[PDB]
């Protein structure tokens, strides 16, 4: 009686029921896992908190419209400020994790619309100005926040841009990446387990994110006859096998 | 190998085409699963789809030029093209580029071929065989200053002479930092407030500088220099969306503002052929 | 001292040509690997996982919109979409598998046509999709669609039907670039009976249209895409 | 027969020959069986 | 007669490649060998022997007494000294470590830093140093500085501590000179008691430091050091 | 609720030390658990014993 | 292959691989032990 359609994660002292499931992704197919001696560099022995990093942390939640165009969060980001963990990222000098993803969006039988829910490995963005303008620093670490892109261009922001993936490549490839679909009628969550990906055995946590979390409404929101014309879309995201490693005073970032 | 096995007709209560693509999957779907085949095979191997094969041909990666002429009164040999130099970079040209960034991370060892010709614009008499000489100034390391100085000994700095109109070859083990080059880098080289974002900071491989060694004739000679960069013993990782809108900068992902739409415009209607 | 001759072609330089060369940088020990997930090691590989096709290529900017195939409830015998199969062009085109196909001169295979229903759970529907192999026109009506390669969908539970465009051809390779010679046919769909919306319930649905490869499928003789280009080398 | 003593200096690599698209088309946590029901 | 395909890059002269050529000076006969003792294999070798850093840098013109570090006597909580860890420049660039190190691009490694104290016999003091890893600003006060890797050095009968900046780093390689990607941290020293100096004895007493690398230090790619130039050739 | 209706809640645990959550930012970092409305009409949640003293008053 | 009869004409030497700092890093007569004390 078991079915890909209902599904339990249990992580630290936190735990997740899904009676609506669509199996779940594993990007690459590969399972997050500590950081292997052959593949080390840093002398340092590492910290692994455990339990009290590898919980479940529900950001805040977002409203889904007709006029929606999409969020994107960025990672390790999105937890900068969750409990110890966040503690952990700005105390250490080098830090290193997987993720399990789980965004959440119910309806009824008589809604219709169909999310695209991504995770991408380094998504570099691009400016909005063109020509070789930057995007500074806060406006790729918006935080819980996420980044709205149904906002208006900002000076020194990325660019918005839907069709285009915040980088010059179009959004139906995009399903090159890890990714899963909410479609109402079928679906109510998705669930993609991330391993660490980067070019080097572990890295810093602040200055660089390995990996933007999309949400992307495609076919529109379509709600019965005088619904209300929205649903909340909510994200939890939980770090696994968090490493953290080279202690310290306590980075000081900007803005 | 078989590319299609033999298959009939079918009545059952096993569907392989009613899939759920909401999971992000593609299933393994095949002609022979929703119509009558018959057996035919492969005959092929997909050998010209390995990525060695993909990004192993030489491309253009940089055009520059430099000239021979008295430098006699030259404030800035750099200036005068009395001595160009490169910033190593290969993102600057775009063919070579749109390929690599279907990857994430690559990691490869180089061979560049450098081809020079000459030209001489200003009606001339005889042309004395210049002698180019290429010196590879990674970062830390005394950079040119004029066309002639105690840099261009490159005692401990590997240089190649070769002679115009021929080409010279030798080729460079993967020289990066990390496991891999970053073809992308969601990330900073620090957290300042103004740092300049992209792999720009992580693209670090400093520059290569072109000059003649011949002294001057009594004309003046253009000498156009073409780098070619071939990858061997190529690796990739993670695939991304090919890119689709044009390029603006070396190493940032930004497209030009009113750029037109790259998808063509049906001349007709959904439902037209 | 060995007596030698040269041939013609010596000193030539051939963009693809692979030989051994001496290294500038003697000695020199590169960083150790660690291991990526993720690698690819053909660009086979790639081309076997879906991507959705802007079908509905009927704006006049790029928008999301041009990737959902409208559905009208209650029509009956009428024709949801058509395309030609030029997978090197037209809707095709900006899909990874049109993309990659273009770095190829000749294609050979079979290709997953896919369509996902993202209608009210309470609605139902059922579909044609054919597939006319070459030879004769686009069909006009369903009756003409009916009498090639088809399949039935019904809407259900299961919210995907993978159609397989299968390999029919004299020749054995295409060109992706568009060839009469070499053509493959074309894609239509029509309502098999009709979509039909549960009350409370209005207005248009929409279908998701997917493309790759099957594993049947050869790309061969490499060649640069017409889909880029530029005027100036870019700098910093 | 290698010329040069560094691995730089020799030719291209040869073919993968290897092959295994699943990492990218079957990514999915609970295998799924073809004609088996996708969702159950 | 073979025949033959030259290649591109024939006739090209790389200052790097390593072949055979016709001895000048056919059947001569070198002299013999005698026993020298100190032969160098590896620079690798001679950067493990430690050498002074000029760390008080502040003088005006090169003087014995950049050499030195003073000490106050009763002073509490304060900072000794600070320096940040571009081995390639600033106090680290004319030491021995620094002046090889200026003939590579990359480095990896651990660095071994010591200070051998040299006031009154009967004089004693404590002291703190503090290695701060990349991503925090050198440190302002003791509570900072306590906080990352540091020794309560005790100034005993043995006269010198030996405190190593263990390689702690995301990236395996670093560059000599100074990238801000690949910065290393900071160094600073501070009291953690006082120094005490005995009846009748007065003024500043001075460490000297040392710096050396320890055995899992790697050096790569090796260029031009920007240590010296030349404007004309010299002569006799 | 009708059976055509919908709901995620999430109920949470906060062991001793702490004040009543007051939103669910501060509940999710305790003890929770995400409920997902379903044909699967009740969810069970443990309150786990955190405790130092092994025991307490029922006063 | 040497082509060549002299010694001097052949290629560069190949990797000491001796390496040995403690001629340089510890020529004291008697024997110091890490830990041990330096003075006793
Ligand atoms: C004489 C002489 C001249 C030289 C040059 C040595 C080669 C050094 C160049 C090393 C390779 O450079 C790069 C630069 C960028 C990238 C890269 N950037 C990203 C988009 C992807 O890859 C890869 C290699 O050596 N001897």
């Amino acid at each position: 009686g078991y079915s890909d359609r209902v599904q339990q994660i249990t992580l630290g002292n936190s735990t997740i029921t899904t009676q609506e499931a669509a199996n779940a992704v594993v990007c690459y197919a590969e399972w997050p896992e500590y950081l292997p001696d052959v593949d080390a560099s840093d002398v340092n022995k590492t910290s692994k908190p455990d339990t009290s990093v590898c919980r479940f942390y529900t950001l805040d939640s977002k409203t889904w419209t007709t006029g929606s165009k999409g969020w994107c969060w960025k990672l390790p980001d999105a937890l900068k400020d969750m409990g110890v963990f966040g503690q952990n990222m700005f105390f250490h000098s080098l830090g290193r994790s997987g993720y399990t993803v789980h965004v959440q969006c119910n309806a009824t039988k008589f809604h219709s619309g169909c999310l695209l829910v991504v995770v991408i490995p380094e998504h570099q963005l691009a400016s909005h100005e063109g020509g070789n303008v930057s995007v500074k620093y806060t406006f790729t670490h918006p935080g819980e926040r996420g980044i709205d892109l149904s906002s208006a261009n900002e000076v020194g922001g990325p660019v918005k841009d839907v069709l285009y993936n915040m980088n010059g490549t179009l959004l139906g490839n995009l399903l090159i990446f890890p990714h899963q679909f909410i479609n109402l009628r079928t679906n109510n969550t998705a669930t993609i387990v991330i391993p660490y990906i980067n070019s080097v055995p572990i890295d810093s946590m602040t200055r660089h994110n390995n990996v933007s979390l999309m949400v992307i409404p495609i076919a529109p929101l379509t709600v019965p006859t005088g619904a209300t014309p929205s649903l909340p879309i909510t994200v939890t995201i939980a770090p696994m096998c968090t490493e953290f490693s080279g202690i310290r005073s306590k980075s000081i970032v900007p803005q | 190998t078989v590319a299609s096995i033999s298959s009939g007709p079918k009545h059952t209560q096993k569907v392989p085409i009613l899939t759920a693509n909401e999971t992000g999957a593609t299933m393994p779907v095949l002609p022979s699963d929703s119509i009558e085949t018959r057996t035919t095979y492969m005959h092929f191997n997909g050998s010209e789809t390995d990525v060695e094969c993909f990004l192993g041909r030489a491309a253009c990666v940089h055009v520059t030029e430099i000239q021979n002429k008295d430098a006699t009164g030259i404030d800035n040999h750099r200036e005068a093209k009395l001595f160009n130099d490169w910033k190593i970079n290969l993102s600057s040209l775009v063919q070579l580029r749109k390929k690599l960034e279907l990857f994430t991370y690559v990691r490869f060892d180089s061979e560049y071929t450098i081809l020079a010709t000459a030209s001489q614009p200003d009606s001339a008499n005889y042309s004395s065989n210049l002698v180019v000489q290429a010196m590879y100034v990674p970062p830390g390391a005394p950079n040119p200053k004029e066309w002639d100085d105690y840099t261009w000994q490159s005692a401990s700095n590997p240089s190649v002479f070769f002679k115009v109109g021929d080409t010279s070859r030798f080729s460079v083990p993967y020289v990066g930092l990390a496991s891999a080059y970053n073809c992308f880098y969601d990330g900073y080289s620090h957290d300042d407030a103004e740092t300049q974002y992209g792999i720009t900071v992580l693209s670090h491989m400093g520059s290569m500088a072109f000059r003649i060694v011949n002294e001057h004739d009594e004309h003046k000679t253009l000498v156009k220099i073409r780098v070619y960069h071939r990858a061997k013993h190529v690796e990739a990782w993670i695939p991304r969306a090919p890119r689709a809108l044009p390029y603006t900068s070396i190493g940032r992902t930004n497209y030009p503002k009113n750029t037109e739409p790259v998808i063509k415009k049906r001349k007709g209607d959904i439902k037209s052929y | 001292g060995l007596p030698t001759t040269t041939l013609p072609g010596s000193g030539q330089f051939l963009t693809t040509d692979d030989r051994q060369s001496p290294s500038a940088l003697p000695n020199y020990e590169p960083t150790p690997r660690i291991h990526i997930p993720g690698k690819v090691h053909n660009l086979l590989e790639i081309i076997q996982v879906d991507t959705l096709i802007p079908m509905n290529n009927t704006h006049t900017k790029d928008e999301v919109n041009s990737y959902l195939i409208p559905l009208n409830a209650n029509r009956q015998n009428e024709q949801v979409f058509g395309t030609n199969l030029f997978i090197g062009d037209g809707v095709f085109k900006t899909t990874l598998l049109g993309e990659i196909v273009q770095y190829y001169t000749h294609w050979s295979g079979s290709l997953r046509f896919s369509l996902m229903y993202t209608g009210p759970a309470l609605s139902s529907a059922k579909l044609i999709l054919a597939y006319t192999p070459p030879g004769a026109r686009g069909p006009q009506d369903r009756r003409e669609a009916m009498l090639g390669t088809h399949v039935v969908w019904d809407i259900g539970l299961q919210s995907t039907i993978v159609m397989t465009i299968p390999w029919t051809s004299g020749v054995q390779f295409r060109y992706t670039d568009p060839d009469t010679y070499t053509s493959a046919g074309f894609l239509s769909c029509w309502y098999q009976t009709s979509l039909i919306l549960p009350p409370e319930t209005t207005g248009q649905v929409y279908l998701l249209s997917f493309i790759s490869a099957c594993p049947d499928f050869k790309l061969r003789l490499m060649k640069d895409t017409q889909t880029i280009s530029q005027t100036v080398a870019l700098t910093e | 027969i290698n010329y040069y003593k560094d691995a730089a200096s020799t030719s291209s690599a040869g073919q993968s020959l290897s092959m295994d698209p699943s990492k990218f088309t079957e990514p999915v946590k609970d295998l799924m069986l073809k004609g088996a029901p996708a969702l159950n």
